[PDB]
């Protein structure tokens, strides 16, 4: 019932807090402050980086142990793979572009749009055929974001 | 005992009709259905993507869900089905016995920590969380004897003027309509449109 | 919740335009008010029935009048207990009600007799001769509050859906059986000294003139037929020890051959249709398919059916344009006689006739029972992508599973997914370079599409005082086939027209149109049903073996039906042993010994028998009814059995009569209530037996088992009981 | 915002959202020039106002 | 009351044995951990801005 | 808790790619354990020593 109030005032404070908040998330949780246990998670074969153990356990660990009834919260001593768009000023001088402009080429080219239903309904009485359409799809690879024209 | 009660018969007659009573204040009190809740409780959350794919919802909006569907109580198992229509439903099982209250609180919490990663078009349509039964009590149909009204008319009536209600009604968790309200619909002609040099946006 | 609907539609009702008139094409609410009042008949019956059987002994109208004011007391004193509990007034409570009215009327029964007994064999006064009649069974009613309490006691701790559903029985009968026991010291005994007429010693009714006469000289000539009987029996004690081996054995093979299904489906008056479309099917080819479902109905099933709401565009899984439900309703219970005019009998008639349809998947099926519980008719397994292979390759793998479980049919059964098949989509590949040496926005493009295909939620607009919203979509005829993407145009930043043609290339691709994922990961559902004569541990064990010789990445967990067991061979002996451990200590503490118990721990199976008998016979599965039914018949078998032992126990301890001279007086004494007990029983639970219509399948689950048991309850454990004791007493001494 | 403005937008954009709720009795929503709109569910005497 | 239990101690053994299940059933059912939840509840709210 | 953080791991072994291993560095279940296993000996014992 406590940690109701607070979530319901926090909305209150929601669309006062910047966009960049608001993306990123705030989170309420009614947790102590000391950890139960702690389990590490090692490559004893040498094949895996330590971005790449700490993708790991997020990507295909976390999820679960989070979900478990009396875990308040989990916190991972590492991090989840993301997209690195690392830039170059000097070449991004060269060619005229600003950082404005490279956040603006992957919202447009990496994204997923609602393209719709070709013979949907109210159909045309004598349609026979009812299939789904696909417009763009996210991107999966580095080499899909590599070829992103600017 | 009955050496007392030969000599006082009528304590046995007022205890008996005082226990007839409360039977009797019962019956007109307890509440008749035909099966208890035996079920354990599900709450369902629910969005919408206006003429969108399947790949293109269950990437976006349910991995969106389910991921900040984390730090919940005696939950069971969550089932996620996501279709082409664009339509998204998490089930989210709690322990037989868990207060359905409480539990429906905490997936609308954690439900709000994903709704600014939802597109500006799922949260326009608006995301639902109910803690409702996958039976239906009974079925309302509504048809019009003298023709005056079509099946689109029919479903606006129930919707403008029925639904607002019967949804408001205490122990109704979700009120579903067999046909859609009334909306401006504005049927575009690509070929005028060519013809003025217009487009949709 | 539902009056209060039909309420709020009445207050409607008068502001309604010119034709809009109201329907009810699916409801429960009346089978819930019909079986209820079935419930309640028969309740009445058996007070009827209990007094007419009363009345052939007893032939004083005073003398039948105490265990008719006795009987109501303790019914009404359970809705009391009920709601102090947070209980309500259901089938499953209502048909502990018609469990408990024998039980009550056991100890009822019993007091009444003893009164009659002891003053027609010393002559004593109503005041005297109910304190010595007291003073023997009142050691007895503490000992049976104490005995049959932790018998259904132990029948609350199951867990689960399925184990909530015997503890609303395991309560309302020992709650019942408490306020029964506490009346039996508190009115019963006042009464009996009270209302009852003083008796001579030495009469039993001999005066005759009428019919009455009759049964009373034929009552005493066959008591003493039955003593002679009784006496023979007892000399050769080996035969008859070897006859319950028999009897042991034949009980443990009934049990096991005997199959088990949980609450049977009742003829709700409701029923539904399933219309399922191949890939790529129109909502028009649907409608095609319901009005030939819809005219079945209302053509073959005139005399049947009542209301047919068929919908298009609306399933069980889900929304979609191939899939299509149909809520069919009947008409009233009495207007359909016959089993042919039963939900059971209609769906398969329905089925039938719908498996002939061209290109398409149809059929109907009755209510589960209980809203949407369901936790019977098989089990589901899913496949969980654990490695993250990708939704191709887990389609792949599921494929591998349903071909190897396919041949194996012995185990399982009609093992199929239940999610959609993947169906062709038309792909459409904006070319990034294309559009912008153009001069038209992805932006822009973008909005063109979603807008046109698949419609657009601009804002909101009020129509008559409501918020209604405004949708921007192209005309039917401008987005039905693929060649109509070139009809659209955007405009450019030197005002250009440029169509789709110019900047896209479209191909057909193959996609999911339904993708599950079961706790994150990705999943796909399969359902199945363990094959005739296999249980579902061991179809699930096999599916779980299956899957190990799935490729590597590929996962599997069972949920909802498949995540809660029966309880029946997993928990429910067990609790049942408990049971039997606790009930070993009640008894022991009211014998004072370790060696006497024994004699009612072995009546036990005699009352089973019977319960088998009329199950395996009838047809009958071991069900919750059946469940609670055969622990109300071993609560009632050692209610007759203990009270046989404490009255030749009580007179070979205060009494200066040895072993045989004890049982053989006890016996003829104790004759008259047990007779009574089952005349008042069989013939209360006999219109459940012969029930028909709405709630008749729980009525005759319940009725037959109890009934059959409590034939060889009171047939074979009269003849059993003293030598169950003699053998006790003669080990150990 | 005018009263029109915002009984149209706002009151109504909430009293249709407010369906699926337990034990309410009555829901009385005023609204003025002001600005200002109060929807006030008032519940079953007795009910945990948590 | 010892007056009526020497006539009857086999009462006297099954309410022990009644206590003795009650206390078996009681320990496997019971849930283990070193020490309750004896601070007072404290809800935290986290939010984050990059950079 | 802890023991089914144990059984979901448990789980999640057998789809563990080349290399990945589980490691306890901080744990307070085993103390639990041990402490109860302390005080129900110490319990027997003084059934022993009365």
């Amino acid at each position: 019932i406590a940690q109701v109030q607070v979530q319901n005032k926090l909305q209150l404070a929601m669309p006062l807090l910047p966009q960049e908040v608001q993306q990123q998330g705030v989170s309420v949780e009614k947790s102590s402050s000391s950890f139960l246990m702690v389990v590490g998670v090692i490559n004893t074969d040498g094949t895996m980086t330590q971005e790449d153990i700490s993708d790991y356990v997020a990507a295909n660990m976390k999820d679960a142990i989070s979900r478990t009834s009396g875990v308040g919260d989990v916190q991972l001593f590492g991090s989840q793979y993301a997209m690195r768009i690392w830039m170059n000023p000097n070449e991004l001088n060269k060619f005229q572009l600003t950082p404005v402009d490279v956040i603006t080429a992957i919202k447009a080219q990496n994204a997923q749009v609602a393209a719709g239903q070709l013979g949907g309904t109210p159909p045309v009485k004598g349609q026979q055929l009812n299939a789904s359409i696909i417009a763009q799809t996210r991107l999966t690879s580095t080499e899909e974001f590599g070829k992103i024209l600017l | 005992m009955p050496n007392f009660f030969i000599d006082r018969p009528i304590f046995a007659w007022v205890i008996a009709i005082i226990i007839m009573l409360a039977g009797g204040l019962a019956i007109l009190k307890l509440p008749v259905a035909q099966y208890p809740t035996i079920a354990p409780p599900a709450v369902t959350i629910s969005a919408s993507y206006p003429g969108a794919d399947a790949k293109t919802v269950q990437d976006t909006v349910t991995q969106v869900i389910e991921q900040n569907m984390n730090g919940i109580d005696n939950l069971m198992y969550m089932s996620s089905n996501s279709d082409s229509t664009g339509t998204v439903q998490i089930t989210l099982t709690f322990e037989s016995g868990t207060d359905a209250d409480i539990a429906q609180v905490q997936v609308q919490n954690k439900l709000q920590l994903a709704m600014p990663l939802l597109p500006q078009e799922v949260q326009q349509q608006g995301v639902s969380v109910e803690k409702s039964s996958s039976s239906f009590l009974m079925v309302v149909g509504v048809i019009n004897t003298d023709g005056t009204m079509t099946q689109e008319d029919i479903s606006d009536y129930v919707a403008a003027n029925m639904k607002d209600a019967i949804s408001r009604t205490s122990g109704v968790g979700d009120v579903q309509l067999f046909g859609s309200q009334y909306a401006m619909r504005i049927w575009m002609n690509p070929n005028e449109l060519n013809k003025f040099q217009l487009t949709p946006v | 919740t539902a009056a209060a609907i039909r309420a709020e539609l009445a207050k409607m009702e008068p502001f309604f335009p010119s034709g809009l008139k109201i329907v009810y094409p699916y409801d429960t609410t009346p089978f819930v008010k019909i079986s209820i009042h079935e419930v309640v008949k028969t309740l009445v019956e058996a007070i009827i029935l209990v007094f007419l059987v009363m009345y052939l002994f007893l032939q004083n109208f005073r003398a039948t009048l105490i265990p008719t004011i006795a009987v109501p007391v303790v019914l009404l004193g359970t809705f009391a207990v009920l709601a102090a509990f947070g209980f309500s007034i259901n089938t499953l409570t209502m048909f502990g009600m018609v469990l408990a009215i024998g039980l009550l009327v056991d100890d009822a029964i019993v007091v009444v007799e003893n009164v009659e007994r002891v003053m027609a064999e010393e002559g004593l006064p109503p005041k005297e001769a109910t304190r010595k009649s007291m003073g023997q069974i009142q050691g007895a009613l503490v000992g049976i509050a104490m005995v049959l309490s932790a018998v259904f006691v132990p029948m609350a701790f199951f867990g689960g859906s399925t184990g909530a559903i015997y503890r609303q029985f395991s309560i309302t009968i020992v709650s019942a059986m408490a306020l029964s026991v506490l009346v039996a010291l508190i009115l019963t005994p006042a009464l009996c000294a009270t209302m009852l007429k003083p008796i001579a010693k030495g009469d039993h009714g001999e005066g005759k003139k009428g019919f009455f006469g009759w049964f009373n000289r034929m009552f005493e000539k066959s008591t003493h037929h039955y003593t002679d009987s009784v006496g023979g029996i007892l000399r050769s004690t080996g035969r008859y020890l070897v006859l319950y081996l028999i009897i042991v054995v034949g009980m443990a093979y009934l049990f096991v051959r005997l199959p088990s299904s949980f609450l049977p489906d009742e003829d709700q008056g409701v029923f539904m249709t399933m219309v399922q479309l191949p890939a790529g099917a129109t909502q028009e080819r649907t409608q095609k398919v319901l009005n030939e479902v819809t005219h079945y109905y209302l053509t073959k099933e005139k005399n049947n059916v009542e209301s047919v709401f068929a919908v298009n565009g609306f399933g069980f899984a889900g929304r979609g344009q191939n899939t299509g439900i149909a809520f069919v309703s009947l008409k009233d219970w009495a207007d359909r006689p016959g089993e042919e005019n039963k939900v059971e009998a209609i769906t398969m008639r329905a089925t039938r006739a719908f498996s002939q349809i061209k290109d398409a998947m149809v059929f109907a099926f009755n209510l589960p029972a209980i809203v949407e519980l369901g936790t019977a008719t098989g089990f589901d397994f899913e496949l969980i992508d654990q490695a993250g292979l990708g939704h191709e390759k887990l389609t792949q793998a599921r494929n591998q599973l349903l071909a190897e479980a396919a041949k194996h049919p012995d185990m399982l059964t009609s093992v199929r997914p239940n999610g959609l098949e993947d169906t062709p989509q038309f792909k459409i590949d904006i070319d990034q370079e294309k559009a912008q040496a153009l001069g038209v926005s992805i932006n822009d493009i973008n909005t063109t599409l979603g807008a046109a295909w698949g419609g657009s939620y601009v804002n909101d607009f009020i129509d008559r005082g409501r918020v209604k919203k405004v949708y921007v979509m192209s005309e039917a005829k401008y987005r039905m086939l693929p060649d109509d993407i070139g009809d659209w145009y955007v405009r450019a930043a030197d005002g250009q027209m440029v169509p789709f043609s110019a900047f896209s290339s479209s191909r057909w691709e193959y996609g999911s149109p339904r993708l599950e994922r079961y706790n994150g990961l990705p999943s796909m559902e399969i359902l199945g049903q363990a094959a005739p004569g296999k249980s579902t541990g061991e179809a699930m064990e096999l599916m779980e073996q299956l899957a190990s010789k799935l490729p590597t990445g590929v996962g599997y967990d069972w949920t909802g039906m498949s995540y809660q067991e029966r309880l029946s061979g997993n928990q429910a002996p067990s609790l049942y042993a408990i049971s039997l451990i606790v009930v070993f200590l009640c008894l022991a503490a009211l014998y004072e010994s370790w060696s006497i118990p024994f004699s009612v721990m072995l009546v036990v199976p005699l009352g089973v028998i019977g319960a088998l008998l009329a199950a395996t016979f009838r047809g009958l599965t071991n069900d919750v009814y059946f469940q609670v039914g055969l622990l109300t018949t071993i609560g009632l078998s050692a209610k007759n059995a203990i009270l046989i032992v404490e009255f030749a126990k009580d007179l070979m301890d205060k009494e200066g009569k040895g072993l045989i001279e004890a049982t053989l007086d006890a016996v003829r004494m104790r004759l008259r209530p047990i007779l009574m007990t089952s005349l008042a029983f069989i013939l209360g639970v006999m219109p459940l037996v012969i029930s028909t219509g709405a709630g008749s399948g729980a009525q005759n689950a319940v009725g037959t088992g109890v009934m059959g048991g409590m034939v060889t309850a009171t047939v074979l454990a009269i003849f059993f009981v003293p030598v169950f004791f003699v053998v006790v007493r003669r080990r150990f001494s």
